[PDB]
């Protein structure tokens, strides 16, 4: 029961892996998580204020 | 039905026309095109004068005489304070342009001569003194000449550029340099020499002002020879044109 | 695979493949078919060991320090440069833009040093060889806290075992290494001239992590370049010159190539 | 805990292997890749280019221009000799400096044709022809135009077309030749000699050049890969 | 790197004699910077930020034109002083020096 | 992977991107192509390296004691 | 036995390497998660937020 | 998931390998690229040239 | 990481052993087979062939 | 696989398989069931041990030198030649042309000289072997920019682990290595005579990378000949008389065998 | 792609083998390659002697 | 497109090529080939190298001065000891054969001259 | 390899004894030239390209014939000179020596 997935390369192949252990605390870091959302940090107020309109009318 | 010896090239407002000549060698292969949009950096728009700039340019001329050792030019330098192209490079901050070095010399059935035309992209000069390094206004010239010289130049404490010929100043042999896009004028057949040369470098755009893409060097591997009462005053004569040059980054004039 | 000769016979007729135009760069594809008669010859030798791969793939070593475990010189330090060497940089310089992926392999040894101390019983020595990138802190001294390498990437061996070898990915700003650079780093056009001025591959430090013993010990290190995944742009003629800086192509001019005794001469 | 067993060779540096090996900058974006002009794939694509041949490298020419040039002229005679040098492409002084030369002085074997092409630059009022030829070892050079026609041999009339090719064929024993100087496998003889004489008009140099071009055939090849004899590195520099 | 590495420069006595040595930090170089002048031992020497004023000659004549930004030359004065100055530039990763010859 | 760079002209109209009110926390999202003219920029550049765990799933040393 | 053979960079430590290694507390429970606001998958959104600059860093 | 490809042998065999690593700059070398186009340096011009016709007519 | 364990005969030579091993010179083209007469496959095809046996080997 | 004897019994006729004609080659093919009364036995033994790869697959030492870390004799060189033993010249010199892939396997082995220095606590050994082909630069020195093996294939090894193993492919530009060559390198036919001739392999090189002590030590070197995927062709006769030299087949005539008391003699 | 062969046993079982190189050079030797023909050496004639016939009637 | 001024010859391992030429001459409208079976008288085998003697032999040149009468060669005798045509013909008792004469005589365009080039069969003296 | 590295060489007094060393060198063999005179203790030695003349009672009598082409043989004058001459040629790969009895 192996696991193929991709291999980071440059723009413009894969690779297998196995689980040898049974504890969930012992397989490789997550490298691969490319997921990202800014919308608390900037932009954190109630009404949403569109980009061309003046911001207080 | 015509001669395939006969070719006429039109930019811009300029043509020229050959009756004698070779053929046109085209670089690698490659003919000068634009900046795609998945090559670039660069986000703001780019100026693309399109005449003002791609015409023929014609530089100062030398004379050949039976003891010259070569000449060089740098064409980003060479072109700069000619006309309406120099000023664009000078505003900008950003140039990507192609070439074409058309290289006339004449001479009647009598005179008997040869000379190579090769363009080296990055040719890095090497200077006299072995701790120092080539000074620039030594290297470089502005519409100037910038000959070759037999036997070495004196070593001392002096930015002044090793000038061999059969070295080259690049410390290869002058032989091998045939590797780049040559062309040979001889004087019982070829008259001129055509190069189109595409730009060659490892980023999209360059500034022009601190780096040389290409170098033209002429080089008489047989010297020049004629017999009494035949002219002796024979020069050679270069012409180049920028191929889809563009620029980004204006602001104010300098350098 | 290469190409197989043919078979031609006698010929009397207008075509010239000989006769040709050297002014032009067209070099000429003829055969020898064409100037005699040949007889069938199938060819099944392979262009495989010309390939630019097969040609810079080998290691070669590039650079060997030392490093002591008393006294005044306790780590070593080298700007990573693959022109310290001859062998590795004449081979590179064969074209004028690579790009390919770095495998590093080192190589260190220990030497006992002459001394008068006695009742000498060392240890196992282990070393740590850590890489500094363009901007970040080098170490004062043997026992700085820049070894702590929280993101520098370290490696620690101890003496006995397969060497350490790591792979680099390509690391540049720009698209292509260059080999060979005509400018200036300054705009004013007053400075430092040539590669010299693209260079940026940062700082490699190697030390003993312990002593080990009473008595003086001198450790070397050697480093081994493997080019990986290589590609390369506008070739440009081998050098003829011997080299004679690291930063420059600074040369003595030479002759063109040897001289036998006679134009008619065979040797 | 599966059970194996270590073989002769384990923990051993090899400076040619090919294993994989722990990547030290994880997650790491490459630049794009761009189109640069002019990729080299192979070799023997560097070697295919023609590259000036310093066939007068005698005495002093070596350190001038006049290595290159082969000089010919109008004498009271016929059948004269030009040139002459051995097939060594990898250890001849003429060709070790040449591009394919130099190609060579990184591999041990080589095999297949050469091309040798020659451009008169006289004027264009001289005319002559000149009898080009290549003989096979057994018996020595030849010392007369007579015992080099013998051979395979190409006679070249001066005209319109100034350059000509001469294309020394693969006539070997074995399926490989050696780049290092040996006796066992032996190259042969390219000599040039005067088919007729050079005829030259009134106020008209007589004395001439040609200009020698070196290249391989579309079957050469090349095997194991060594050292260059020529670079040598005194320290670190 | 120190440009002009090798250099010859000819002052006429009573003159005051201008030494340059301009150099311009490697981006790998990130350490503490040190210049030091020697006279072939020291006329003077910088280093920890700090300038030192060595040799009883050239003792009250030698003093920097400028340092920090980049240029580390020298301007000395009452000359009778024909030798050899190196200027050795020190920065933790990468170190550099230019010699310079004076006449008269 | 990052966005990539759009392309704009001349504009003459009411619309005021630039002009904001940074009272509100609200950050700007503007982009260069509401202050000038842009080309298209195919962009290939990945936020890749920069992720938590990127930044510090590294080892590095926190104590080292003698006996 | 199967037979091996062990290639260069054996029984080195890197720091930045990723392999499995045995846990030293076999059949942990650990707390279940719980949503805190706010969290943070990349430093560019760290990055993306207005910060005051000292443009007047003068003397004192 | 594992690759299959030939081995090098002489003319007049099958070998197995997979990817252990995630990152595309660790995987062995390319040795096995065998593509040439010498189109470039030699016969370099713009007019084609054919071998029998002369080369100025 | 992968958890291995070494069996008695490791890291040792044996005059006759048939293992791989990694190839000093890599994508190297050897000569074409050509066919060269009286090929031997086994040594008992040299032993069925005829052979005069000193049968009067005394003194000198 | 044996074949198998048959049965056959009482015969009266006029076939002859027994009187036959020697002055032939015709090697006569007769079974023992011509000439008497067999049973049928079926015969299991089979034709493994004795084929040519069975025969020749196995190491063999071929050349043990030796170098030191201190003095004159700094490193060693041998070129590749398996004339150097008699045990794998003997059974290769059954065939005239052999083709083989080589293993090579390396014992090093270091010894502590005799000396009078003190306080001598050393260090672990690593040894580099680099192999120059024909025409390659070769070492002067111990500390020679040689050893950089930019393109030569080089082995480093630390004593302590398994012995360094390789494998080398067919490489002769000939078809088929030639064991004997009767004729002349050069066509005058004065000069070297016999197989030295075609011999071209290379050099061999071995050393100390570090000295790792203060006292003297020598170390030695032994080389292992293992063929693979043999080819052999035309088989000769084994070598009565004793071998002398290396280049050629120079040898003392013997007598054909032993001798014993009579003709009789069953001793 | 592994190849699965017979193993050598006595008369009167199969192993598993995977080539782990590209170079062909690498694997182990072939010894089981039970092929003769001592026709060559043996009966080197021109003309067939059947053996119960006489050699030159 | 080319000019019918360029010719080239290719026989054996030698080639000739001119860049300015008349044309060629074809004898008498037959170009040489083999004997016949209908036309042969010997019975034995012919040996035909094919190779090794048809190929170019280049005879010793001759200076053409303002007051030479001309020059004439035997074929059959001038190629006698030369290469291995001249062996083959030696040891033979029969021999049948062809040939092509080319004549090279070149001068700049000042020079003014005209040579007649014949073959002449049973050319008794 | 020197051929017939065994060899006798009778020669009369008062003629020019000619001892002839003639090697092949061999692909291998790719070092610097030494070649070495020994009489059984040196009449003539090469190396670096260099000739040098070590023997007091030969001294001016032994000199080359021809070396880099391939025969270093040497012609000896005055005979009285009965001894064993070893010519042994060195290159840094491979050895050779041929030995010459030489009688009156
Ligand atoms: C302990 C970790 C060590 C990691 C060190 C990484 C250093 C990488 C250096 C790459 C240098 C590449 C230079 C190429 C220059 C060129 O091709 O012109
Ligand atoms: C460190 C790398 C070492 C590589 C050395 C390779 C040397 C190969 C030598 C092959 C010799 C084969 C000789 C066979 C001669 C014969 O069969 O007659």
């Amino acid at each position: 029961g192996a696991q193929v997935s991709t291999q980071k390369t440059g723009a413009h192949i894969h690779y297998t892996n196995i689980n040898y252990y049974k504890d969930a605390a012992s397989n490789s870091a997550n490298r691969q998580d490319f997921t990202q959302d800014p919308g608390k940090f900037t932009e954190p107020v109630k009404d949403i204020m569109i980009k061309s309109l003046p911001a207080l009318n | 039905g015509y001669s395939d010896r006969a070719r006429s090239i039109t930019l811009g407002n300029s043509t020229i026309t050959t009756q004698e000549c070779a053929n046109v060698v085209v670089g690698y292969g490659v003919w000068p095109d634009y900046l795609k949009d998945s090559e670039a950096t660069a986000e703001d728009q780019p100026t693309q004068p399109d005449v003002a700039t791609c015409r023929f340019y014609t530089l100062d001329s030398v004379q050949w005489q039976k003891t010259s050792p070569g000449w060089w030019w740098k064409l980003p330098d060479a072109l700069s304070n000619l006309g309406l192209f120099g000023q664009n490079m000078q505003y900008h901050y950003l140039g990507r342009t192609g070439y074409t070095v058309h290289v006339q010399c004449n001479a009647s059935k009598f005179h008997q001569g040869c000379l190579l035309v090769v363009c080296v992209p990055e040719a890095e000069m090497g200077c006299a003194t072995l701790d120092n390094t080539p000074s620039s206004a030594e290297l470089l010239g502005g519409d100037s000449a910038k000959e070759f010289a037999d036997k070495p130049v004196a070593s001392g404490s002096n930015k002044l550029v090793q000038r061999v010929v059969y070295n080259a100043g690049m410390g290869v042999g002058v032989g091998n340099l045939t590797i780049f896009p040559h062309q040979w004028i001889n004087l019982r057949t070829n008259n001129s020499a055509t190069i189109v040369m595409p730009y060659t470098n490892s980023v999209p755009m360059d500034n022009m002002f601190r780096h040389n893409n290409v170098t033209l060097m002429v080089i008489p591997f047989v010297p020049l020879d004629y017999c009494p009462g035949s002219t002796t005053y024979v020069p050679i004569t270069v012409t180049i044109a920028p191929m889809c040059a563009e620029y980004n980054g204006l602001r104010l004039a300098g350098h | 695979r290469v190409a197989d000769t043919v078979g031609t016979g006698p010929t009397n007729s207008e075509a010239i493949p000989a006769l040709t135009a050297a002014e032009t760069g067209h070099t000429s594809q003829v055969v020898p078919g064409d100037t005699m008669q040949t007889r069938h010859v199938k060819n099944y030798h392979s262009r495989s060991e010309s390939t630019i791969e097969n040609f810079l793939c080998r290691s070669a070593c590039v650079y060997f320090t030392e490093y002591e475990n008393s006294g005044a010189k306790r780590y070593a330090e080298w700007v990573l440069t693959p022109r310290q060497a001859a062998q590795l940089r004449r081979k590179l310089e064969f074209f004028t833009y690579v790009r390919f992926d770095l495998e590093l392999t080192f190589v260190i040894t220990s030497t006992q040093q002459p001394s008068t101390t006695q009742n000498q019983d060392a240890q196992i020595l282990t070393h740590q060889i850590m890489y500094v990138p363009p901007g970040g802190p080098v170490p004062d001294k043997v026992d700085s806290y820049v070894w702590q390498t929280s993101t520098n990437p370290s490696v620690f061996w101890t003496e006995g075992n397969a060497p350490p070898r790591m792979s680099i990915p390509f690391l540049s700003i720009g698209n292509a290494y260059s080999n060979f650079y005509d400018g200036w780093s300054e705009f004013s056009r007053n400075g430092v001239y040539g590669i010299n001025t693209l260079n940026n591959m940062g700082t490699l430090y190697a030390r003993h992590v312990n002593a080990g013993s009473t008595g003086p010990i001198k450790s070397t290190i050697r480093i081994y370049f493997k080019p990986k995944h290589v590609k390369a742009w506008i070739p440009r003629p081998p050098r003829l010159c011997q080299y004679e800086k690291a930063k420059n192509v600074n040369f003595q001019p030479s002759g063109v190539t040897t001289t036998r005794q006679s134009i008619t001469t065979m040797t | 805990g599966l059970p194996t067993m270590n073989t002769p060779g384990s923990c051993q540096f090899l400076t040619s292997d090919d294993f994989q090996s722990p990547s030290a900058m994880p997650q790491y974006d490459v630049t794009p890749e761009m189109r640069i002009p002019g990729e080299v794939k192979n070799l023997m694509e560097i070697a295919e280019v023609d590259s000036v041949v310093p066939v007068q490298n005698v005495g002093e020419k070596v350190n001038s221009m006049e290595a290159y040039q082969i000089p010919v002229r109008s004498n009271e005679g016929s059948g004269t000799q030009v040139f002459g040098f051995p097939l060594q492409p990898g250890y001849s002084s003429v060709f070790s400096r040449t591009l394919l030369g130099e190609i060579l002085n990184y591999y041990t074997h080589w095999s297949g044709s050469i091309k040798l092409t020659f451009m008169f630059c006289g004027s264009a009022m001289a005319t002559g022809k000149f009898l080009l030829a290549y003989s096979p070892p057994g018996a020595g050079a030849p010392t007369k135009r007579v015992d080099a026609m013998l051979g395979t041999h190409v006679v070249w009339d001066v005209g319109l077309q100034s350059s000509c090719v001469l294309c020394i064929p693969w006539i070997s024993q074995t399926h490989y030749r050696y780049v290092t100087s040996d006796e066992y496998t032996a190259g042969g003889f390219i000599t040039c000699w005067y088919q007729t004489n050079i005829v030259v008009p009134a106020d008209a140099q007589s004395s001439c050049y040609i200009m020698c071009f070196v290249s391989a055939c579309n079957d050469f090849s090349v095997r194991l890969l060594k050292d260059t004899p020529f670079i040598s590195q005194q320290n670190f520099f | 790197s120190i440009t002009t590495p090798e250099e010859m420069i000819e002052k006429a006595k009573g003159e005051t004699a201008y030494l340059p040595c301009k150099f311009t930090l490697s981006p790998e170089d990130q350490g503490p910077l040190d210049i030091e002048w020697l006279i072939s031992q020291v006329i003077i020497l910088y280093s920890g930020d700090k300038i030192y004023d060595y040799y009883p000659d050239l003792k009250g004549r030698v003093h920097f034109t400028s340092l920090k930004s980049g240029d580390a030359s020298i301007n000395v004065t009452n000359l009778q002083d024909i030798g050899t100055y190196q200027c050795k530039v020190k920065k933790a990763p990468g170190v550099a020096n230019k010699k310079i010859h004076l006449v008269v």
